[PDB]
Formats: C-alpha cells, structure tokens, sequence
C-alpha cells in the first residue's frame, strides 16, 4: 500500500 | 529514443544519495541494536530508489503493477549491490554508512549475519579485481530492477534490457577493450548478478527470522517489502 | 586446453541419462506420493550428476574439498535446469520422467510447490522462446558448476571456494564456447552479445528457484512429509 | 560424507 501510494507521487 | 551515450548519462543523474547512520549508537553492539541500525537504514533507501526507479530509462512506461512487482522483488538486490559498490575501497568492512564501518567481526553479534556479511564482503573484493567503473555500476543496477521479476509476472522489459547490454558493450568497446574482451566481461558482470540475487535469497530469510525473534522494528515500508516475499 | 569444438563434444558425451519413475504410483496423487516420487527421482539422478561433474573440463584439477563446495551449492540448480530443458517442447508441462509429465495444476497437491511449478515452467518457456540449442544447455549447465559456488558462503560451513584464479579461467573459456556457438548459427556481432547476456540472466532466475525450492523441501522434511535419502539428505543439510 | 566419499 505504502510503495503503491509512493509511485503515483509527484 | 536514447543513444548509448544519453543512457549513461541519465542513469547517472539519477543515483540515489549515500545516507548516514545515527552518530551516537549504542557502543557495544548488539543483535538488537546492529538489527535496528540496518533496518532504519533500509527503511530511508527505501524512499529513494523508489524515485531512482521512476527515472530509469523505460520504467514509467509500464502500468503501476507492473512497477510494484519489480521494485518488490529487486529491492534488496538494489541495496545490497550499492553496499558493495561503496565498500570497494575498503577491504574487509562494509560501508553501510559513512559513520558506518563494519567488518565480519562485527556482524557475529547478530544471529547468522557473518555468512552474508562474508558473502558481501566478496562480491566487494570481486568488483575491486575486475576495476568496475560507476558506469557499469548504474547499467547493473537497472538490470538488476528490471530482470529480477520478469520470471514472476514480460516483451517490453526483454527490450530494454537488451539496450543496456548494447550499452554496457559500448562501454567497454569506447574503453578500448578487444571484442572477446568484451563477451568476457559482460559475463563476468552477469554472472555475478546470480550471486547478489542468492546474496538476496539468504538475506530475505534472516530478515524474516528476526522478525520472529521481535528484533525489526516497526518499520512499514520495510515490512511490506519484505512482506511480499512471504 | 581443450579447443571450442572439443569443449562442445566433451560436454555432449558426459550428459547423464534420463531416469524414470515408478511405473504405478498412487493413482490420485497426494502430498506425500508426489513429494515421494520427486525424491526418489532426485536421489537417483544425483549419483549421476557426480559422474557427470568429474567429467565437466577443469572440475578434476581443483582440490577435493573445492569439489565438493561446489556441488552441494549448484546440486540442485543442475537439477532443475535439466529439467527445464526437458520439459522444452512441453508446454505447460514439466518432464520429470518420460513417464511422469506433470502439469501446473498438478503440482497444487504438495502445498506452497505451484508457485515453483509457474517459475520452472517460464524459465522453460523462455528456452523454447529463444529456441536453445543442446550445445547451448550443456554449455550453461556447466557454468552452474563452476559459478554457484565461487562467491557463496554456506551457512553449514561458513567457508567459500579456495581457487578463485583458476575458475574464472575456465568460465572464460565457456564464454567463447557460447559465443562460439553464437556464430555458427549465423547470428551478428551485436545479435552474439544480446543472446549471451539473456542467456546468463536466466542463470539468476535458476539460482532464484534453487534457493526457494531448497527451503520448501527443507519444510517438508521438518513436517515428515517425506522422509529423505541419505545423499539427497546429506545434499539439503549442507545450506542449513 | 556420501558426496566425499563418491567423489574419490
Ligand atoms: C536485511 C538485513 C538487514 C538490512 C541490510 C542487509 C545487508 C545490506 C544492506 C544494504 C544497506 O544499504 C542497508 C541495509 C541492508 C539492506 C541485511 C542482511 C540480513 C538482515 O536481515
Ligand atoms: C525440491 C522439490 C522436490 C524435488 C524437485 C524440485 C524441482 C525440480 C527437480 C528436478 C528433477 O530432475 C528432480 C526433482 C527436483 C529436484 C522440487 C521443488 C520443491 C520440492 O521440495
């Protein structure tokens, strides 16, 4: 969850 | 839509920084407190080759799940080789940090750790003997990201791996290196992937084990990769 | 000392047979038949693959505690990518015997094993992809040997490989046999050095296997799953 | 030491 969130960052 | 030249050359913009440890630790060491050191430190790389991977040539390119499942199953792969690139320079110690200089001594307060520290040691003292330059470095480090889960999802990824093996060719081809030089050392290079991925195979494990033994701490981006080989 | 056409053959000439398994297992396969079945064939086939080492150019000349460092690190690497080769011109199945062709679905009955039954069945996927030559096959088997256990501190002994110097003189020389064979196929310069480094990849995926069906049968001998050979015993108990 | 006693 934490690595999905991170790669769809800015 | 990038020369050989242009690959280098982003791939070098996009190394990820070296980062320190704590400045004071506990002086004796200790299974708990070495086991701490490692894994808050593994827990920051974390973010930042999260980013390294976004500006690898090629990797924004594929769908968000394919990018998770490549960064779950390479990433202690990714750590460990740029822990044996910057303990090059230093025989018998492993730079985890700059404030960080353990040798094999050190690593038997841990449970099992002085096979894998011997074994990282070596892979060390094998890229001293064969003067590998950061270009290559950068080039092994992104097959290493795309190759390690390609056997696990499969076209697109094959492709660019055969760019940077173009790349890696016309590194050693522009340092003057005869062809059969060159087929020589490209397997030289490969074949030690096979051991940083066995080095990752072993590591995994511990890490594993001394999670039942309640000495990872709660680090949650750390635990989720290391949850996804579970 | 040997040329690239003598390398090829005398690897050709050293290939261990192909075993078979028992004739009439349990017809509704379970945990233990098949684990059984699967150690049985292991523990058969590993008497061959010490001959058949003996006779890899080079593996004599190395003192015998290097022999035998490098064997129980790539035992079952060899293992599995003769079975991969095998099982090439099988898709979606797995040739373990001519006489026990297992499928995917199959190899849900020992649990936590089809995820090693999805990556043996890609590597071989990939194999038939890139259409591998036998020369090629017997050419990478032997570099398993070789390199498995060069840089690999087992946990057992906590010890490596000694003559370092004179192994990677010898996968050199397998690396202008690969590449040897590169161009008898007609392949170009940069076709030689795209094909080799693929190659070689797959050599890490097969490393991979090994270390994750080394554990799986490690737990099925703590379970009583199965109980182990002595050779096959003696081959897991030296990774612990 | 079945593998060292094959092997010689
Ligand atoms: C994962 C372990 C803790 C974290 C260690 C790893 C060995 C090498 C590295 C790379 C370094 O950059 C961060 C720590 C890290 C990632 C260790 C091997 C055994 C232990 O479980
Ligand atoms: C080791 C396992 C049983 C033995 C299997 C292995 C997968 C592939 C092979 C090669 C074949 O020639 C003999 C069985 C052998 C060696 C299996 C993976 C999980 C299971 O424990």
């Amino acid at each position: 969850k934490i690595l999905h969130r991170l790669l769809q960052d800015s | 839509s990038l020369t050989a030249d242009q690959m280098v050359s982003a791939l070098l913009d996009a190394e990820p920084p070296i980062l320190y440890s704590e400045y004071d630790p506990t002086r004796p060491f200790s299974e708990a407190s070495m086991m701490g050191l490692l894994t808050n430190l593994a827990d920051r790389e974390l973010v930042h080759m999260i980013n390294w991977a976004k500006r690898v040539p090629g990797f924004v390119d594929l769908t968000l799940h394919d990018q998770v499942h490549l960064l779950e199953c390479a990433w202690l792969e990714i750590l460990m080789i740029g822990l044996v690139w910057r303990s090059m320079e230093h025989p018998g110690k492993l730079l985890f940090a700059p404030n960080l200089l353990l040798d094999r001594n050190q690593g038997k307060c841990v449970e099992g750790m002085v096979e894998i520290f011997d074994m990282l040691l070596a892979t060390s003292s094998r890229f001293r003997m064969m003067n590998l330059q950061g270009e290559e470095f950068v080039c092994l480090k992104s097959i290493i990201l795309l190759n390690s889960g390609v056997y696990t999802f499969k076209d697109h990824i094959h492709r660019v791996l055969d760019k940077i093996t173009d790349t890696l060719i016309h590194l050693m081809a522009k340092a003057g290196l005869t062809l059969q030089q060159q087929h020589q050392r490209l397997a030289q290079l490969l074949l030690i992937l096979s051991h940083i991925r066995h080095m990752s195979n072993k590591g995994m494990e511990h890490l594993y084990s001394m999670k039942c033994k309640n000495v990872v701490p709660l680090y949650d981006l750390l635990l989720e990769m290391l949850d996804a080989h579970r």
